[PDB]
DNA sequence: AGTAGTTATGCCGGTCA
DNA sequence: ACTACT
RNA sequence: UCGACCAGGCU
């Protein structure tokens, strides 16, 4: 799953900054621009790689105002969750529709029926938490899940998984 | 595709600057002088935007770049510092 | 040999009047009405029907005729005419716009 | 401008791809269904009924209302709503294509009348230029009447082969109005072709056989000539014209739609009526006349759809066509801020090059200035002196955009600058302009000179600059504009100026002389006769700004 | 102020055709094992198992705190905190996800060598198996071949299951250990 | 009609003159490459004159006591007479300038002489004279080398076109073609040391300046030449305030329509 | 070559063009009676190796249809046999720069 | 006053680019469009204050730009739309040449 | 024939919904 | 008032 | 906020 991908990304810079450590405040806003950030057609960028290479290439000056802009070319890590895909996790929350895994950046959520029957939900717990003949979710428990469903949603992704499957489950 | 960047060496360009090149120059360089950009000479008491960039184009300190487009889409890079002044 | 003698007759018009225009142009004017093939006339009828963008050609005679036919036959404009960037409001590639201008990052250094 | 920070990346436009719209795309873009053809007043309640304009378009009402997208009036651009139309209709500006499509396509079956089977036609078919080749194509099987099922192959014209089908005769076409009318030809059989006719043809017409035909079948398809969901306009393209209140002030164009708006509901309701079959296309070529006249109006079928009074009602195409026109009246050029102009008179006073302008001007065109530790003193002195003092400024706008009015601002002589804001002040002393005689004829009727302000109401120029412009002093007006940017006049003072335009290229020699007094004059201070004493010698040495005080 | 991905395919206007993702190896066209390098050149698809990733990320956060004192000039629940450092030293603190990443990372990482690592890409890139296949198979603890081919049902018939147990085997054993 | 013809007709960065769609339509601006506010009317000498007083100008014969260049004005008068190394270099140089006589003869067989051309070299010498004072009564310093083998190495240096191949090279050579002919027609060894009296250093000026000069009156590419083209005839048509054959405006007019059915449809046969 | 007298056949000609490669010229006599080629005002054209015009196509960064054009039917193009895509370079003096160099190319 | 036909001309000849998009834009009209990257429409619904663009139809939410053109410019866009003609704008070529 | 398309630049009273 | 094209 | 159409006059 989580990728290495090579991407680029425009930026303007006013001609204030058109001094001699430029390299370095393009090469950070950079930074402050991508890693963090998400789309649904990268997914998660996580870290940008190599700082140290990081292709400026030749800016071109604006016309009206004198700003430049340069086609930062740049590589880096991503995570990009899919649909079928298996994931195991932390849990984080949980209620009597289902509980939230983290996956990594991400968050992914089980819904209720989307569990094994016989699995229960146990509300008067503290934390919270879903009992079966033999398990015990909850709160803190890793768990193996497959990745149902995906939305892609402002800055981040969501997706809804099953542990109704073989081998999925708490582990 | 850069495989329209004609190497440094191979350029048949004018070696000369043109005044429409020039003009332009003066130009932006002004404009970013006056947008408070960093200048490269000295002010030798100089306080206008436009002085200070033929200044800085007399003393060959103008940290800018003319690419020059061919009819295909082919161009050459120019510095000012390399292109001539005869004008 | 029509080249030649479009612009021997153009020149006679100008200096009948004893008037003195430098060859170059009526040199270019003569050229353009003879390089596609015969005479193209600087008429709405010759020159404004050439390959030139839709845009460009409607700036002249048949405006709406021509931006219809546009449509239909679904033209593309280089928006390398001097007219549809003027009506963009972009900057034509002319004089000041034959060439771009970047900041070079390397001699910004050696300088200080 | 058009202001307010939008985080979409900006761009210049590269291409233009012209086509033709489907109506599928038409109700994909609209915001709005539109079927009431009132402007609002929903039930004489001013505001906007769900029908016309706004049932979700642009707005009026200085309201930032307009489904969520607010902003407000300026930057608010349009926004397209439709019209499901009650029967396809032409498209005024197509029919004569329409027409010349179906003269090289079968009806009935729709496919091209000449194959590669026929050599001629090959021949075409090569022909790489859609406008050319659709050219020949048509010339060449237009008149080929008859959807031949079987033709002679390149062996022998013996054993002919097989095609498509249907060798249904072809009628021959001719216009009438904006209706087209065949006759399959003893004697002919006349009978009006349909458009629901026509569209489904077209609509049949192979991919291929599109393109051979100059189409393109993701941009411009044929069918697509025939209207048939039809795009309307929002606000901005027929804004109103209120005069206050309770009046109104709609737009030609408003009033069309509501033409073609109602001409719709009347048809649709009589095939969901009594249909006296043939009394409803009575009222069908209403919507086609109405749907035409929209577009264009000044067509050869001389019904010129005036409006109630008699006035015409100005066609969409009306418009855009030349001089005055969208293009060349809005585009090719157009009115201006910071221009001035006044009569003009010489003065043997001013440099080739000067340009002498009445101080009442100098104080109303102003120049963009930003706030640098070079000037932050300078323009201090001019915002503190005023708009009305000369050498000056008339606004102060700060890096959060907004107009300080030096004017009534309770704080104008307050105010202390911010590198990086910008001052507005007086056009001063040697700030280069562009100063311009119409007709502007080459060059040189446009040139770039040096400001100098001064008393008196006129434009005051060098004799010398006399002949480049034109100008006389009978009365002639002179323009002047002047730039904005930094570069702006960089362009104008290295590319344009007076002195540079002095040597001209139109016939490789100078375009300025010495003129009236001074060249009358001149000859008679040169003649052997002419002696000069002392005294005056001495003022005439004086007089030349050079002299290098050497008797 | 976007960010652009090494190919440009035509906007033909007719948007419309992109399926859905799956577990039949269909991630978007921007993830296919045919795909551009910066130099413009073919190269296949960079999938990470994790722990190669928290591998990947370290260090360069690491050669970036470095170069971000050039110019300076003029044990699993132990690493939580050397990492949470580094973090906050070349990181942009809002970054909760390369944070969450971190830890997520840390914990559930399978090998913590720079060699173990190795040797579970030699092992596993000689199978001819899909990238993404390599990168779950190596992040994903897997007994049988049935566990493996039944949360990775890319497999199935690309691998028989001998042989797919046998590198899960070896998976286990390259285990680092905790 | 004019102007909307030509707008987007400029010489582009190869000085090649095209239009928005990248077609040639004149390969050199001008056929010659220079911008026209640098051309001047220049005499052509070598076209006119007799063969009588041609060769009484340009001819040196060092081997002859009648016709070499009299010590007086070369200093390596005397010493020169009789090389027969050197009437190589005078006898090809003579060679060639009667060669130009007859192309010239050739392209303006009207016969006449003077034409725009671009660096104005009658000034640019004679300020290479008062600059240096040059006494004619002294003699020169030059070798009859030093001028042949100095205005042949100049020429070199008169570039329009640049590019390293033949077929560039090639129409480089065309484009300077008549301006060499006024070159060689003014910078002869007999007219050199002659008529001019130049000095080795006042020579060396003149070769400098006529090539700068030159590279200055070059088009610069980015010149909107159409529109200029345009307006330079349009212009001048305007003040038309109009051999009986229609001629001015309505002729003018005629033509750019390529009006068929011309009135006046005269036909000159010799 | 065929120098017919007052024309031939609407069905002779009908021939001509069926026997390739090898082609066939129809020209009319009183049509070659003077030689245009030697008129005053008409320049020296030149055929083109298919490399002499690769190579003006290569030197001058042109595709084919940016090239100046010449009718087949043009009188000196006949003259020289031209045939669509063949390129002539046309060569004439110049009251600017001596002797100048065009090109055009067959339509 | 009116900067026409003929002056625009004027400055083409002078080669002074800048100065005459100047003209025709800061010193006139000028407004700001944002266009979709699929049909080069003006389509787009753009919120420039919760950051929401989108083009329903072509349902894009990421692809969008925005450019500046004299507003007379826009109209004419509309009115050729009015008129069923589809005048797309693209900020990238594709004809290449 | 029939069929349309133009025509210089720019600036400065009086009826109609 | 004139001019070319379908 | 602010338009259309017509007609008339100056260069
Ligand atoms: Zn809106
Ligand atoms: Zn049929
Ligand atoms: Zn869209």
């Amino acid at each position: 799953m989580f990728f290495i991908k090579d991407l680029s990304l425009n930026i303007t810079l006013h001609p204030s900054f058109f001094g001699p450590r430029m390299k370095q405040y393009l090469k950070t806003k950079l930074l402050e621009e991508v890693e963090g950030s998400c789309t649904g057609k990268f997914g998660y960028i996580l870290c940008v790689l190599d700082y140290d290479n990081i292709d400026i290439q030749r800016g071109r000056i604006l016309p009206t105002d004198g700003s430049a802009e340069f086609n930062v070319k740049y590589r880096a890590v991503v995570f990009k969750p899919f649909k079928g895909e298996v994931v195991d996790g932390t849990v984080v929350s949980c209620s009597q529709h289902g509980f939230e895994v983290q996956v990594g950046p991400m968050k992914v959520f089980v819904t209720k029926h989307l569990m094994p029957q016989d699995l229960t939900f146990n509300a008067g717990s503290n934390p919270p938490s879903y009992q079966s003949s033999e398990d015990v979710i909850t709160i803190k428990s890793r768990i193996r899940v497959k990745i149902e469903g995906c939305i892609s949603q402002v800055s981040s992704i969501h997706a809804i998984g099953s542990i109704k499957e073989d081998y999925l489950g708490a582990i | 595709l850069k495989e329209k960047a004609i190497p440094k060496d191979q350029r048949a360009t004018t070696p000369y600057m043109t005044k429409y090149e020039r003009a332009r120059i003066l130009g932006t360089r002004a404009l970013q002088i006056s947008m408070n950009a960093p200048v490269f000479v000295d002010l030798e008491g100089e306080t206008d935007p436009l002085r200070i960039a033929m200044k800085e184009l007399a003393e060959k300190k103008i940290p800018l770049v003319i690419r020059r487009y061919l009819p295909d889409g082919s161009f050459e890079d120019w510095s000012v510092e390399e292109l001539i002044v005869d004008l | 040999a029509g080249r030649a003698a479009l612009y021997k007759e153009v020149y006679n018009v100008i200096a009948s009047d004893g008037s003195y225009v430098n060859y170059r142009h009526m040199a270019l004017l003569v050229d353009v009405m003879t390089t596609q093939g015969g005479l193209t006339s600087v008429t709405r009828h010759g020159f404004n029907r050439s390959n030139t963008g839709a845009l460009m050609r409607c700036s002249f005679e048949e405006t709406v005729e021509i931006l219809f036919e546009a449509g239909a036959s679904a033209e593309l404009d280089d928006c390398r005419g001097v007219s549809e960037n003027v009506i963009l409001g972009q900057m034509a590639p002319i004089g000041t716009g034959a060439f771009d201008v970047m900041i070079d990052e390397e001699s910004l250094v050696k300088y200080m | 401008v058009g202001q307010q920070y939008s985080s979409a990346p900006l761009r210049t436009v590269k291409e233009v791809q012209f086509g033709l719209f489907s109506p599928e795309e038409v109700r994909a873009i609209s915001v709005a269904k539109i079927r009431f053809p009132e402007t609002m007043d929903e039930t004489q309640t001013r505001a906007k009924i769900g029908g016309l304009n706004d049932p979700r378009l642009g707005s009026i009402d200085r309201n930032l209302k307009c489904q969520t997208c607010q902003e407000g009036m300026n930057e608010c651009p349009g926004h397209f709503g439709h019209i499901d139309l009650a029967k396809p209709v032409f498209h005024v500006g197509f029919i004569a294509k329409i027409k010349k499509v179906c003269e090289c396509v079968c009806m009935h079956c729709g496919k091209l009348l000449l194959d590669e089977h026929n050599e001629l036609m090959r021949q075409a078919l090569a022909i790489k230029d859609s406008k050319k080749r659709f050219a020949a194509i048509w010339t060449l099987c237009k008149t080929k009447m008859v959807c031949e099922t079987d033709v002679p192959s390149e062996d022998d014209p013996t054993q002919l082969v097989s095609r498509g089908g249907c060798g249904n005769t072809q009628p021959t076409i001719r216009k009438d109005g904006l209706k087209l009318v065949g006759s399959w030809k003893d004697e002919p059989e006349l009978r009006v072709l349909s458009t629901e006719e026509i569209l489904n043809i077209f609509k049949h017409i192979s991919v291929k056989d599109f393109t051979s035909l100059g189409f393109n079948e993701v941009f411009s398809r044929p069918e697509w000539m025939i209207l048939t969901c039809l795009p309307v306009p929002p606000p901005p393209v027929r804004p109103s014209i209120s005069f206050n209140e309770s009046q109104r002030g709609e737009d030609d164009l408003t009033f069309k739609l509501a033409d073609i708006l109602k001409a719709n509901i009347s048809l649709e309701t009589l095939e969901h009526n009594g249909a006296p079959h043939h009394a409803i296309e009575e009222a069908e070529s209403l919507l086609q006349f109405h749907v035409a006249t929209y577009m264009d109006n000044d067509i050869a079928g001389q019904p010129q759809a005036l409006q109630k009074s008699g006035r015409p009602v100005k066609s969409i195409r009306a418009r855009l066509k030349g001089k005055e026109g969208r293009i060349r009246g809005n585009l090719m050029g157009k009115r201006v801020d910071f221009s001035a102009r006044t009569v003009i008179s010489g003065d043997p006073n001013l440099e080739l090059d000067q340009v002498g302008v009445p101080k009442s001007i100098a104080k109303t065109l102003t120049y963009p200035e930003v706030v640098t530790p070079y000037n932050i003193d300078r323009l201090t002195q001019l915002v503190r002196n005023g708009p009305n003092e000369h050498p000056g400024a008339k606004y102060v706008i700060r890096d959060s955009g907004d107009r300080i009015d030096l004017r009534y601002s309770k704080r104008a002589g307050d105010i202390q600058l911010q590198y990086g804001w910008k001052v507005e002040r007086h056009i001063m002393d040697n700030d280069p302009v562009l100063f311009n005689r119409q007709p502007s004829l080459h060059k040189m009727s446009m040139m770039a000179h040096r400001v100098k302000v001064i008393p008196y109401s006129t434009f005051r120029l060098n004799l010398s600059v006399t002949s480049p412009y034109n100008a006389d002093f009978d009365g002639d007006e002179m323009n002047l504009h002047v730039p904005q940017s930094e570069e702006t006049r960089a362009e104008l003072s290295q590319l344009c100026a007076v002195p540079l335009q002095i040597v001209s290229p139109q016939s490789n020699k100078p375009c300025m002389g010495i003129v009236q007094d001074t060249l009358c004059g001149i000859r008679k201070l040169t003649l052997r006769d002419t002696f000069i004493e002392l005294d005056q010698v001495l003022n005439m040495l004086y007089w030349v700004p050079d002299w290098d005080g050497v008797i | 102020v976007s960010t652009s991905t090494f190919q440009t395919r035509r906007r033909r206007l007719k948007k419309v055709e992109e399926e859905e993702n799956a577990a039949t190896l269909q991630l978007g066209q921007e993830f296919q094992l045919k795909q551009i390098n910066h130099q413009g050149e073919e190269e296949e698809l960079i999938a990470l198992n994790l722990s190669e990733a928290r591998l990947v990320i370290k260090e360069a956060l690491v050669e970036r705190r470095r170069a971000f004192k050039r110019s300076q000039k003029k044990t699993r629940e132990k690493e939580l905190e050397s990492i949470d450092v580094l973090l906050e030293q070349t990181t942009g603190g809002n970054n909760k996800d390369l944070k969450n990443t971190m830890q997520y990372l840390t914990n559930f990482s399978r090998f913590r060598d720079q060699e173990t690592v190795g040797a579970v890409i030699q092992l596993l890139k000689s199978t001819g198996l899909h990238p993404f296949e390599v990168a779950q198979l190596g992040s994903l603890a897997c007994d049988t071949a049935d566990e493996a081919k039944t949360l990775i049902p890319s497999l199935n018939n690309k691998i028989s299951d001998d042989e797919l147990e046998r590198i899960l085997k070896e998976l286990s054993n390259l285990e680092t250990l905790y | 009609r004019l102007v909307k013809a030509l707008e987007d007709i400029m010489v582009h960065y190869d000085n090649t003159t095209r239009n928005s769609l990248g077609n040639v339509i004149q390969f050199i601006y001008g056929e010659d490459g220079m911008d026209a506010a640098h051309i001047e009317k220049q005499s052509l000498d070598t076209i006119g004159g007799s063969d009588a007083a041609f060769e009484k100008r340009y001819r040196v014969d060092l081997l002859n006591t009648d016709h070499t260049l009299d010590p007086s004005l070369l200093e390596s008068g005397s010493e020169i007479l009789g090389d027969l190394k050197l009437q190589v270099l005078l006898d090809e140089e003579y060679k060639q300038l009667v060669k130009d006589r007859k192309f010239l003869r050739e392209v303006f067989v009207d016969g006449e002489a003077n034409w725009p051309l671009p660096v104005n070299i009658r000034r640019i010498i004679q300020n290479a004279q008062q600059t240096f004072h040059i006494d004619h009564t002294k003699p020169s310093d030059l070798t009859i080398k030093d001028i042949v083998l100095g205005v042949k190495d100049l020429q070199e240096n008169l570039l329009v076109l640049r590019g390293k191949n033949e077929i560039i090279q090639n129409a480089q050579r065309d484009a300077v073609t008549l301006f060499c002919c006024l070159l060689r027609s003014r910078l002869a060894t007999r007219r050199v040391l002659q008529e001019y009296r130049l000095t080795k250093q006042a020579f060396d000026w003149v070769l400098s300046n006529i090539e700068a000069q030159f590279l200055r009156s070059v088009v610069h590419p980015g010149e909107m030449v159409g529109v200029l083209a345009a307006q330079s005839i349009g212009e001048p048509a305007t003040q038309m305030t109009l051999k009986k054959v229609t001629s001015g405006v309505p002729r003018l007019k005629e033509i750019l329509n390529v009006a068929k059915n011309m009135k006046t449809p005269s036909l000159t046969v010799y | 070559i065929f120098v017919y007298q007052n024309n031939i056949t609407p069905s002779a000609m009908k021939l001509v063009p069926s026997i390739p490669p090898a082609t066939i010229e129809t020209f009319n006599e009183a049509a070659l009676v003077v030689n245009i080629t030697h008129h005053e005002l008409v320049p020296k054209h030149i055929r083109l190796s298919s490399d002499e015009k690769r190579e003006l196509l290569k030197r001058y960064r042109l595709k084919e249809s940016q090239l100046p054009r010449i009718q087949r039917a043009d009188p000196v193009a006949l003259y020289l046999g031209l045939k669509r895509g063949e390129v002539v370079k046309i060569i004439r003096k110049s009251e600017t720069s001596g002797r100048y160099a065009s090109y055009r190319i067959c339509m | 006053l009116r900067f026409g036909e003929m002056e625009r001309d004027c400055m083409i000849a002078h080669g002074a680019a800048s100065f005459l998009k100047e003209r025709l834009m800061e010193a006139s009209d000028a407004f700001r469009v944002h266009i979709c990257g699929i049909c080069g429409l003006m389509t787009v619904i753009a919120k420039l204050n919760h950051n929401q663009f989108e083009c329903k139809g072509c349902d894009n939410k990421i692809d969008i730009y925005q450019i500046h053109i004299p507003y007379a410019a826009k109209l004419l866009f509309q009115e050729l739309m009015a008129m069923n003609i589809t005048p797309r704008l693209y900020t990238d070529r594709s004809r290449d040449f």
